């Protein structure tokens, strides 16, 4: 029930910035759409587990 | 602009940041970001029985 | 006795674009000394204080 700018300023930055510190990371993005919902991918480098 | 400016700007736009350096490990700010202060006064609270 | 000397936080408001923390604290002046917190008053059964 929530607009995209919601959830984007009061999830996905939130969460965002504590996934900046995991380790073996190469890029990280994130998207928020009307339907409510907000999904992160987190791409870590070649050969991690 | 003060240290609560300064402060908040570092940890904004630079912590983050500075932590996407390869080889970066951990980093520890010694500043804190801008908050809404309310300092209140418990003599006007009695007052009206607040 | 547990509000008159540490911080509360209550939510978080829109500063310039960026969700920011809401504390509610005593007055310096009221946290200083313990004459201040010994000032504290409370109600009893009758309307004095």
């Amino acid at each position: 029930g929530a607009t995209a700018k919601t959830i984007n300023d009061s999830v996905v930055t939130l969460i965002e910035r504590e996934l900046s510190g995991v380790k073996n990371l190469l890029y990280y993005s994130a998207t928020t759409d009307t339907s409510g919902t907000a999904e992160i991918t987190a791409t870590f480098k070649p050969g991690t587990d | 602009y003060s240290e609560v400016d300064l402060s908040d700007y570092l940890v904004r736009n630079v912590v983050e940041e500075l932590k996407r350096v390869e080889g970066v490990g951990k980093v520890q700010s010694f500043g804190a970001e801008k908050a809404m202060r309310i300092w209140v006064d418990p003599n006007k609270l009695v007052s009206y029985g607040l | 006795i547990s509000t008159s000397m540490g911080s509360m936080y209550i939510n978080d408001f829109p500063n310039q674009g960026r969700m920011q923390q809401v504390i509610v604290q005593v007055e310096a002046k009221s946290r200083m000394q313990l004459k201040d917190i010994l000032n504290l008053k409370v109600m009893g059964s009758s309307g004095q204080l």
